[PDB]
């Protein structure tokens, strides 16, 4: 809908306004900025994933790369199962911990949920 | 060329709006200008 | 169900690794791991 | 670059990954199709 | 599958995107008939009607001199007659300008994604967009059961920072109008007018967590401020994972109000410029004249790089930096600076 | 049945007429003016049926005016598009959408 | 100053703290007469009233079958008559 | 003079985090009721129904600042959440006052 | 007193004017269209 | 049951530094602050 | 005490000024005069 | 700050207001 | 019966 860009925008050397999609070699970082009512102005900068991975060793990165693709396969399974059966949303009924444990779980900063015998994640007794 | 043209269309839709701006994005030399307008040469009034 | 394409270790990451290894605390680095939306064009997938 | 008078925060977070302002490729604009917002948005991001 | 595109594509495009407001999607709203009430002081006695004893009293309580109520000796009912002087409300309709708005695709329903029936009936639509959103935002991040977070992390590190501009706009109405009109409204619609009730419902259905919750109201720019808030909160040990995003609905009272400020774009004037619906939104054009009302939400789950790699979840990007900032002294509340 | 009440009716109907006459209001002056304008509406449709017969539909349709200044759209931002096509062509080469063969690269360059 | 306490203290305490809702402070709210509206479908033609041409149209726009508007040949005004079937709003009050 | 802050500190360190549960409850009414009733209401009562318009007015009359603003809605417990938000924001170099 | 008799006789008093108004709107649509022909051809043609 | 009430309350906060540097009163130290949600449930107001 | 599994955030901020839980003299309660909130408020602060 | 200075003040992370010749607080030209 | 006259009544009552 960039009909014909306002002549006023020409002053702005550093900006260029694309009116059709450009496939590039890739992008490194981006700036999503926005404004609002009541002098609310907020800007965020994002940087491509690669640069994070460049903190590790081929050791670590390639060990993570394997975990990732295992997930993508559970995720894939789920999505298709869900699209068909109408369960992309599963409402949780009971919380993880039985009621009697609650105070303890809330206070033990290391208490964590274990896999259980039906496939349900619970805090253990 | 540096030409300013005024083009008349009898099917004035976004689809045709687009087509012409598409054209101008590619052929618009500095100095040039494209003005599209709805028109119907069947009409005496339209003409005048 | 596409995840983000994991860059290539050699082609894409290695040229930076020399500079960046351990040059950053991975516990104060904030990362967008999940992404969705529902809007006039549908979920982020359809919208894109 | 926290509170560093000699390092703009934009610089900061970009440099921490080994980048300057020249690597900021795409700027996503609020750009609300209104009169003033778009002349201003461009402006801020420009000056920066 | 090969036929899907043939059958439905025509429809699909025509019933999504920015289009003419479909009243079905808004419980009857039709900008072409904006309903108002006008106070009219009747100047001749009105015909009598039946009423319960209570109702009768209520009527008399308000009008007194200008109403007469009497028992029906037989049926125990009463009779109400507003005398001349009485004040009445007669409905009228307006032809409003904003006929186009960006609306969720015609047919979308939280029930398809699997949201529970009762919950559907109990919450504001906005909450529905958010529930579904957050549910799919967890999937795009490899989390199937959100409890999986409580393998790698304690209950007190899954934070929730979803915000909005007004949000709950629908219950907000049932409170300030639908109830003053004596229409059948829930008793707890107060619950669902708060920005953070959406956030709450997310925690009461999906991720049961003792995590921080800081829900923001940054008007148009909320969604970003939320990223900030979430960001900072995570970089202070308050939490490691954290849902972030924004949401807001489209409504009769909303659309009508922006138009009084001059924010929205006049569909009628633009239809007179040859403009088609949804191609009335030109962000940089010379002709840009006003913005586009639209509905929906958007979420993104955020993590510590650590927790990320440890869990082995996809990584879409790095939140490099975020920040919020006010402008100078002024008296114009909306003026972008 | 309504014989024992068609008497009533007849009565009240006169009773109505008298009130009318006293209030000096023509009861059927509504229908009178209606009939009338529905005769003028025949003279129009009459003449308009001539045009329709001497020219036929497609003509009729094809002479309706359509020009409207408010619809006029203006394209003049050569500058911005240049940088686009420019930056557009750069990546085109790098991906091999353009070979130095194609007269296209030439056209674009011009 | 010495008298301030004498004069006003009685008042001051009585008109601050947790008290009975003072309607003046709330543009007329009185929990003793919570105003509501009840939709009433009139079942007999209503008396005609004057209106601007615009207003008339608006009324007709909403009721249509159930309203008649006509010009006043002379003053350029209009006349509105809600016929039986028309839907009205009558105020009532509650004791909150 | 709140400008006194701009002796010791830059315009971008005076932050504003005032929040509420619903706030603007009065304009909020003029929008959803007083207008449907055709009573005389301002054209911009939309402006004054947002939680952060209060905050904004504070900045447009007193402390003209390019500081952060994060306005919260923690229902009954808002005021405390606000302390948190402000606290954290200050402990991240976002602002000093 | 008139109105009541009317109501009792089940006769709409102003149904005359109602139908008049109506046909005088249709009579505008004609004169509208017929004013087109008149403008695209002129009198002498019309007559001829 | 509780008591409806109206009004507001503010408190300006600073860095200990800026505080002492400016030389402004000090009412107290915000030692720690935090927010926290409860378990799964369907009661929106239930304090936990 | 950031993310210290062996130091509750209450201990933390208190210890940083040389204090234990025994120095927490006054607890200011929400205490809304409702039934459940006051039984619960007391409870949480107690357990803590 | 006078309007002409705004962009500069906004960008100079050390620009600070000085006391002035009435007693008002103003960023210097 | 009195349907063919409840009309009457209603009339006169007004």
């Amino acid at each position: 809908n960039a009909d014909n860009v306002d002549k006023v925008m020409e002053q702005f050397d550093y900006i260029v306004y694309p009116s059709r999609s450009i496939k590039t070699d890739g992008i490194k970082a981006f700036s999503v900025t926005s404004f609002g009512f009541g002098q609310k102005g907020a800007q965020a900068i994002g940087v491509h994933p690669k640069y994070l991975f460049a903190t590790l060793d081929k050791a670590q990165y390639e060990a993570y790369c394997v975990k990732v693709q295992a997930r993508q396969k559970k995720a894939y399974r789920f999505f298709h199962n869900g699209l068909i059966n109408n369960k992309l949303f599963v409402a949780k009924d009971k919380a993880p911990y039985e009621d009697r444990i609650q105070s303890k779980v809330f206070l033990n900063p290391q208490s964590r949920v274990t896999q259980e015998s039906n496939g349900e994640l619970k805090f253990p007794a | 060329g540096g030409a300013k043209v005024i083009v008349t269309t009898s099917r004035f839709s976004r689809q045709v709006t687009e087509y012409y701006q598409g054209i101008y994005a590619r052929c618009g030399a500095r100095g040039s200008q494209l003005v599209v307008v709805p028109f119907n040469q069947g009409s005496k009034q339209d003409v005048e | 169900y596409p995840f983000p394409e994991l860059p290539d270790w050699d082609k894409d990451i290695k040229p930076l690794n020399d500079q960046l290894r351990g040059m950053v605390n991975l516990d104060k680095v904030v990362v967008v791991t999940g992404l969705a939306e529902i809007g006039p064009w549908g979920n982020a997938r359809t919208r894109w | 670059w926290r509170r560093d008078s000699r390092i703009a925060p934009l610089r900061g977070a970009l440099a921490t990954w080994g980048l300057t302002i020249d690597d900021l490729g795409v700027a996503s604009f609020h750009g609300t199709s209104t009169v003033a917002n778009d002349k201003n948005e461009s402006d801020v991001i420009c000056q920066q | 599958d090969k036929d899907v595109k043939a059958k439905y594509e025509k429809y699909i495009l025509e019933h999504s995107g920015i289009r003419l407001i479909e009243p079905e999607l808004f419980g009857g709203y039709d900008p072409n008939r904006k309903q108002l009430l006008q106070e009219v002081v009747i100047e001749q006695d009105l015909e009598p009607f039946e009423a319960s004893k209570e109702q009768a009293e209520e009527f008399k309580r308000e009008h007194g001199d200008k109403v007469e109520i009497f028992e029906i000796p037989e049926t125990g009912q009463y009779t109400v007659r507003l005398r001349k002087g009485a004040t009445l409300l007669i409905p009228k309709a307006l032809q409003f300008d904003r006929l186009v708005a960006g609306q969720i695709p015609t047919g979308w329903d939280a029930r398809r994604y699997g949201v529970p029936e009762d919950i559907i009936q109990q919450v504001d639509p906005v909450t529905l967009y958010v529930l579904v959103s957050v549910a799919e935002a967890l999937l795009s991040s490899g989390i199937t059961d959100p409890y999986e977070f409580y393998k790698y992390v304690h209950l007190s590190e899954v934070g929730n920072c979803i915000g909005s501009g007004v949000g709950g706009t629908s219950a907000l109405r049932g409170m300030y109008k639908d109830r003053y009109l004596d229409k059948p409204v829930q008793k707890d619609i107060l619950q669902e007018s708060f920005v953070n009730t959406m956030a709450a419902w997310v925690n009461m259905l999906l991720l049961s967590s003792t995590g921080p919750i800081k829900t923001p109201v940054g008007a148009c720019a909320t969604a970003v401020e939320s990223l900030d808030v979430g960001y900072d909160t995570i970089m202070q040990g308050k939490a490691r994972v954290c849902l972030v995003g924004g949401f807001d609905d489209f409504q009769e009272e909303g659309s009508y109000e922006f138009a009084n400020m001059g924010a929205t774009s006049n569909a009628k004037e633009e239809f007179a410029r040859g403009r088609e619906p949804g191609e009335m939104s030109r962000p940089t054009s010379t002709t840009r004249n006003g913005f586009m009302e639209s509905q929906g939400c958007g979420v993104q789950v955020i993590m510590t790089a650590q927790l990320a790699l440890e869990m082995g979840v996809p990584i879409y990007g790095i939140v490099a930096m975020t920040s919020t900032a006010t402008d100078k002294i002024g008296r114009s509340v909306p003026a972008p600076g | 049945i309504d014989a024992l009440t068609k008497d009533q009716r007849a009565l009240f109907k006169q009773q109505l007429e008298i009130i009318a006459r006293y209030l000096k209001m023509d009861l059927r002056a509504g229908d009178k003016a209606f009939v009338a304008s529905q005769e003028s509406q025949k003279a129009l449709q009459a003449q308009l049926d001539l045009w329709q017969a001497e020219h036929g539909d497609i003509y009729a349709a094809g002479i309706e005016p359509a020009f409207d200044p408010l619809k006029a759209r203006v394209y003049d931002s050569s500058w911005n598009w240049a940088r686009q096509d420019a930056l557009s062509m750069y990546y085109d080469i790098i991906f091999g959408r353009l070979r130095v063969v194609d007269r296209e690269i030439v056209s674009q360059c011009i």
